[PDB]
RNA sequence: GCGUUGGAUUGUUCACCCACUAAUAGGGAACGUGAGCUGGGUUUAGACCGUCGUGAGACAGGUUAGUUUUACCCUACUGAUGAAUGUUACCGCAAUAGUAAUUGAACUUAGUACGAGAGGAACAGUUCAUUCGGAUAAUUGGUUUUUGCGGCUGUCUGAUCAGGCAUUGCCGCGAAGCUACCAUCCGCUGGAUUAUGGCUGAACGCCUCUAAGUCAGAAUCCAUGCUAGAACGCGGUGAUUUC
RNA sequence: GUGGAUUAACGAGAUUCCCACUGUCCCUAUCUA
RNA sequence: GUGAACAGCCUCUAGUUGAUAGAAUAAUGUAGAUAAGGGAAGUCGGCAAAAUAGAUCCGUAACUUCGGGAUAAGGAUUGGC
């Protein structure tokens, strides 16, 4: 018999196994499509999320009701110290995919790179590419043989960047490495960038700028082994039930005589991976701006991190993405920042954002004052002052 | 649909479901107006019906003039009593739940409104703002 | 009504990215390769400072690489162990 | 909070503030406007025997005698006191229109003041008068 | 946007924080935050908490009344708009707020001024009872002395 | 006979992820290995040159 | 492809009413889900009324009260490890499997087209909301064994002090953490088609969208995008022992 | 065909409404052993 | 001791300190709790929980076998010195 009282389905049936990660890095796996006139460009870039924080804008959007008025938005703040170049892969079009055939690394690579390549960097005796320095050697040409061949073959670069992760509060010591594409164009003036730039860095005010939609490619925070009724959003089965209530009760029939792959069971709740898209950037802040956190209606000298630091995190010192809303993964990170895959014709997409004020108050507590002077100022003279 | 109401109406905490008392807040001679239906509601299995502040209702009056009792009519929320949010930030709340008797077209029974008036239920409703003399 | 597969729509969307958006789109990616100009710029004069206070058709045989090197050398498992696509 | 607070202090069950019931009692207009209620069904006792002061309504008439003897009707006559603190003690104690808030206390010392005490006086010995020679049963009877 | 003042608790009020109570008679109180607001809620009387401006004010910890305090007010009739005067005004809110510090801490350290008599009187009493305790501290440096000297002497 | 123990790290020397730490069981086969020892040095055997070469364990009633 | 409600009411359900709604379509899966859970039955024994019987008793006539109580096994399903292919490490490819968004208003077009009048559209350009989904915790609310700070009652430690006990004694505030349409953010565009509308054109010296050929066209299909990654699918690259 | 018909008080007897009150519910969240 | 009290709660004399233990803090349980706005819309059925509660003073209907109903209903209060 049919069910006599229709309901959608709980749950999302594109966003199975949900089950954990391979890798604290979310891999990208899209790029935008090359265009072979444009100059030569990054797609995408990599930071660490630090906490969030609450803007005033004054609004400019014709039609709506908020026309220009005062809107309170939370943005979430992203802390980009430049990255740096360190090698180059070439990837050919096989009737099977693509196919990675050549890599050429720099000639001086870095301590932090080594710890990505080793599991016990306390013992050993660091002698990762210690025959490959060799290669530069006066001649070498193994290194000028690799390179033609990719000038040669090799329809896709990619170029290999590492972060700066002494330049973060972060106890890790141990840098990320990741591909990223080049889309320009011209496949030998894109390997001919990529030598240039050898052990080099890059900031984010050469990838991207203000007022741009990006896409945030992070793995979700963790929550362990979780029960059907959070794990999936089911109804509670009414009190003093036998065997339980935050269960499913009917999980399949007599036919088939099997539990169907659809019908909502308890397992693993976070930890995946996930792209979320259209995310506009409210500031692109430097590090040795010294007011940085501060408006053309504010008028006061402070940076954008809070009174005692963020939660879990500490101070900024380096330059920073500033976006509107919530990006996935919690506070210290590793999220991937690519640019947008399609042109989008909404006018959300192509407005300019005029920020009022930033909050700098305290998030350990209920902080109440913007600067330790403006603290100092309401209290006035203590019994340790005097 | 919608009718009487100019332009559109952003999102409001919800407040009173299908099955609470509110008071009347004009002069057409009710005292409180009891809740049965929410115009422009969506469908979902178990979900009640809820109104929030500015929302079209159908009501039926219980305390009053014992004219006006024993019929369902269209009623207009104008305080709400659940704490809501302002886009310039701030959230707010009233002291009580209130509305006011009007007709399907948007007009007021009535003659003056009692007490203060949200400004988002006087900005979406033209009659109201004409009956009010307290906006927030 | 309409869904998001909808061919108005879709040819409406069209005609809108070929015009204003797409030109947007020009002026930010110039101004974008600019700014990445002036970076390595002002990088190779920092390292020019350092500096200046201390002090024919490339044909293909062979590659180099470890584990290349080691599949090189050995060049015979597969045919010995009666395995390996293309080949009997 | 707990259960007790939220069961007493609820927003459903909200009491009359201290400086209504400051401008209440002053402007002897009010005051005779304050007591001479009409008849309500919704009222304790058809909306007659109100306390201006404890703004409750009371039962019968000996039940406004045994309060007015009581010692929760002396605490609430001692908080309507002196400067009912409004939003201007809050502005002036950040030190933000410091001088309006100066004029509302020399003016409710001047003359506010004086007028409340003997509006309250007046109504004590009109309350003192009436209450004295009451039944304590009552007539229904709402005339 | 405006900064606002805490109605229970006297303290600056930033934009989404805290909340907002509208009266019947259309006066809006704003809250601080929760513990201000819910004092608020269960009736409790600022001028009595101990932590509010509005008790250290009527108290007399802090100065109540002063020159520099008559410059923030609410301006109903406004001017037209000139770039000098808004830099005039810019500069005097600086020049305010350091004579007005200054003049706190003067007030601070006249209220303060017997605390180094009080102490000594205290101190000087405390001595002079217990003069045994005191032969057990002289007993207690000689041999601090002797001891340490020769282990020095070693 | 292992069937639901509990995983753990110290497997992984041997290639197994269940392992355990039968305390009762390694008293008495050290007490045998003791008496093993002491029987090949009053016979006397190079104590250094020594290895396990057959071992049984077999019900009682 | 996608949705199809909240109640009321007779033993129950359908049907029927009251609304709201874009709409409140119809069916199957042991009339899905009587050892997943429950009211009533299967299912007795106590008792009363009506009718029948000389009587014991009977009645599927009416009304009350009434004992079935796994899972630790195999498989299926949801998640989690893992030997072996020289060793060990890092960066990738993508076969296959899954897939996701949906409805309603508002401005403008325009009081226009159309109409004696009464009335009254739409394409292009913009703005919000309903249902669903994925996150997130700046702010608001909830929660407190932070037993963090303060108080209250009874009793005990001679009193002050500092505390014990009261099955977390009670009351007020309470960070951090968790969490809520009770809070906030985000949710694409290419090819092939269906019904239909056509072009050229025979069969059949006329004609015909069809027979050969061909141009478009649905929320459809296959992709783009999104999730996983074959533990017996693959690639590139680093370093290779000291007795 | 003129045990039958009422009945205050009492009841772990059976049925239906009202006021108060609430996590029964919208719609779930958190904490202790 | 508190208190109307051989109630519950704390203590003196006397007696016991027995009941497999260690480490962590997933889901589901058993035993308890709190929850904005609404207030039975939930369910066969207000099941369960909440709300009430001691004492003083005022006041108390129908009906009745005149004995009752009755703590009917409803209200004002309660510390310390
Ligand atoms: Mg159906
Ligand atoms: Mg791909
Ligand atoms: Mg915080
Ligand atoms: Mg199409
Ligand atoms: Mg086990
Ligand atoms: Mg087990
Ligand atoms: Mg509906
Ligand atoms: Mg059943
Ligand atoms: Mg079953
Ligand atoms: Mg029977
Ligand atoms: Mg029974
Ligand atoms: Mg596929
Ligand atoms: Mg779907
Ligand atoms: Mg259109
Ligand atoms: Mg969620
Ligand atoms: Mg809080
Ligand atoms: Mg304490
Ligand atoms: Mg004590
Ligand atoms: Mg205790
Ligand atoms: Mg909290
Ligand atoms: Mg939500
Ligand atoms: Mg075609
Ligand atoms: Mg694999
Ligand atoms: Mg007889
Ligand atoms: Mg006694
Ligand atoms: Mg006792
Ligand atoms: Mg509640
Ligand atoms: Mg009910
Ligand atoms: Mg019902
Ligand atoms: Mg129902
Ligand atoms: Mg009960
Ligand atoms: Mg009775």
């Amino acid at each position: 018999s049919h069910r006599k009282y229709e309901a959608p389905r709980h749950g999302h049936l594109g966003f199975l196994p949900r089950k954990r990660a391979a890798s604290i890095r979310a891999r990208v796996k899209a790029f935008p499509k090359d265009d072979r006139s444009k100059p030569v460009a990054l797609t995408s870039f990599l930071g660490y999320k630090a906490g969030m924080t609450t803007i005033v804008r004054d609004l400019d959007r014709p039609g709506s009701k908020f026309h220009k008025r005062e809107v309170v938005e939370a943005v979430t703040v992203v802390d980009t110290p430049p990255v740096v170049v360190v090698g180059v892969v070439g990837y050919v079009e096989t009737p099977r995919g693509l196919r990675s055939l050549t890599t050429v690394w720099a000639e001086h690579l870095s301590d932090e790179v080594k710890r990505r390549f080793y599991k016990n960097w306390y013992k050993s005796k660091k002698k990762a590419f210690t025959k490959y320095s060799a290669k530069y050697a006066q001649d070498g040409a193994g290194i000028e043989r690799e390179l033609a061949r990719i000038k040669k073959y090799a329809s896709v670069v990619r170029v290999l960047v590492h972060t700066q992760i002494r330049k973060t509060p972060l106890a890790q010591k141990k840098a990320h490495l990741a591909e990223i594409q080049l889309n320009g164009g011209s496949i030998s003036e894109k390997v001919d960038w990529a030598r240039e730039h050898f052990e080099k860095t890059v900031a984010v005010d050469s990838v991207f700028e203000q007022n741009e939609m990006i896409d945030a490619i992070a793995v979700t925070k963790g929550h362990g082994f979780e029960g059907v009724t959070h794990r999936w959003g089911t109804k509670k089965l009414p009190r003093k039930t036998h065997r339980g209530l935050r269960k499913v009760a009917c999980i399949g029939a007599w036919h088939p005589a099997h539990v169907m792959w659809s019908v909502a069971r308890a397992g693993q709740r976070g930890y995946h991976s996930r792209t979320s898209i259209n995310h506009k950037i409210y500031r692109v802040g430097k590090g040795d701006d010294e007011a940085n956190g501060a408006t053309s209606f504010d008028r006061t000298k402070k940076t954008i991190t809070p009174m005692g630091g963020f939660v879990h995190y500490g101070e900024i010192k380096n330059d920073f993405i500033m976006v509107k809303g919530c990006i996935p993964g919690n506070r210290k990170r590793i999220v991937t920042l690519r640019k947008s895959l399609y042109t989008n014709t909404s006018r959300k997409a192509l407005e300019e954002v005029s920020l009022k004020w930033i909050d700098t108050a305290s998030k350990f507590g209920k902080g109440r004052f913007q600067t330790p002077a403006e603290k100092h100022a309401f209290m006035g003279t203590l019994k340790k002052d005097l | 649909s919608g009718n009487g109401a100019q332009g559109t109406k952003f999102r409001i905490s919800l407040g009173l479901p299908v099955g609470a008392i509110m008071n009347c807040a004009d002069n057409s001679g009710a005292r409180n107006l009891y809740i049965i239906a929410v115009k422009g509601s969506g469908s979902r299995l178990n979900r009640l019906p809820a109104a929030s502040l500015g929302d079209m209702v159908m009501a039926t009056v219980k305390k009053g003039k014992p004219e006006l009792r024993k019929k369902v009519m269209p009623a207009i929320v104008v305080r709400q009593a659940k704490s809501w949010r302002r886009r310039d930030g701030v959230f707010l709340y009233f002291e009580d739940n209130a509305g006011v008797i009007a007709n399907p077209k948007g007009e007021m029974k009535g003659s003056a409104i009692t007490g203060p008036v949200g400004k988002e239920c006087a900005d979406l409703w033209p009659r109201v703002a004409s009956n009010s003399g307290v906006v927030v | 009504a309409k869904s998001l597969r909808a061919s108005s729509h879709l040819n409406a969307k069209s005609v809108k990215r070929r015009g204003v958006f797409q030109k947007a789109v020009d002026a930010r990616e110039q101004r974008i390769s600019d700014k990445l100009k002036e970076d390595l710029l002002k990088q190779k004069l920092e390292d020019l400072k350092k500096k200046e206070e201390q002090g024919k058709i490339s044909t293909s045989g062979w590659r180099d690489g470890r584990h290349h090197t080691y599949k090189k050398a050995k060049l015979m498992k597969q045919s010995k162990k009666k395995t390996s696509f293309t080949r009997f | 909070m707990g259960r007790y607070s939220v069961k007493r202090y609820k927003t459903k069950r909200r009491t009359r503030d201290l400086d209504l019931i400051y401008n209440d009692l002053s402007t002897k207009e009010s005051v005779q406007k304050l007591l001479n209620q009409p008849l309500d069904e919704t009222k304790p006792g058809l909306g007659q025997h109100y306390c201006i002061h404890c703004a409750k309504y009371m039962e019968t008439a000996i039940a406004l005698k045994t309060h007015l003897k009581g010692k929760v009707h002396k605490r609430r006559v001692k908080e309507l006191r002196g400067v009912p603190y409004t939003q201007e003690v809050s502005d002036a104690a950040a030190g933000y229109n410091l001088n309006k808030f100066l004029n509302r206390v020399q003016e409710i010392t001047q003359s506010v003041g004086p007028e409340k005490e003997s509006n309250e006086a007046l109504l004590k010995e009109h309350l003192d008068s009436t209450l004295a020679n009451v039944k304590t049963t009552e007539p229904t009877l709402p005339w | 946007m405006r900064i606002y003042q805490c109605h229970f608790c006297s303290s600056p009020c930033y934009p989404g924080h805290g909340i907002m109570f509208v009266r019947n008679d259309a006066k809006e109180f704003r809250f601080c935050r929760s513990k201000c607001h819910k004092a608020f809620k269960q009736r409790r009387n600022p001028r009595k908490l101990k932590w509010t401006k509005a008790f250290r004010k009527a108290a007399g910890k802090e100065l109540a009344v002063d020159s520099t305090l008559t410059f923030a007010q609410r301006r109903n009739v406004p001017v037209r708009y000139n770039r000098e005067l808004v830099a005039t005004t810019l500069k005097a809110m600086a020049r305010i707020e350091e004579i007005r510090q200054k003049r706190e801490r003067a007030f601070y350290k006249n209220r303060m001024r017997g605390n180094k008599e009080k102490d000594f009187l205290r101190d000087k009493k405390l001595v002079e009872s217990n003069p045994e305790l005191l032969r057990i501290r002289e007993v207690e440096i000689a041999r601090k002395l002797a001891k340490e000297q020769e282990r020095a002497e070693s | 006979f292992n069937s639901s123990i509990g995983r753990t790290a110290q497997g992984k020397e041997f290639g197994v992820t269940k392992a355990r730490w039968p305390a009762k069981s390694v008293k008495f086969v050290q007490g045998l290995l003791q008496n093993a020892a002491a029987n090949a040095e009053a016979k006397g055997l190079d104590a250094t040159k020594l290895y396990v070469s057959h071992i049984q364990v077999n019900q009682a009633p």
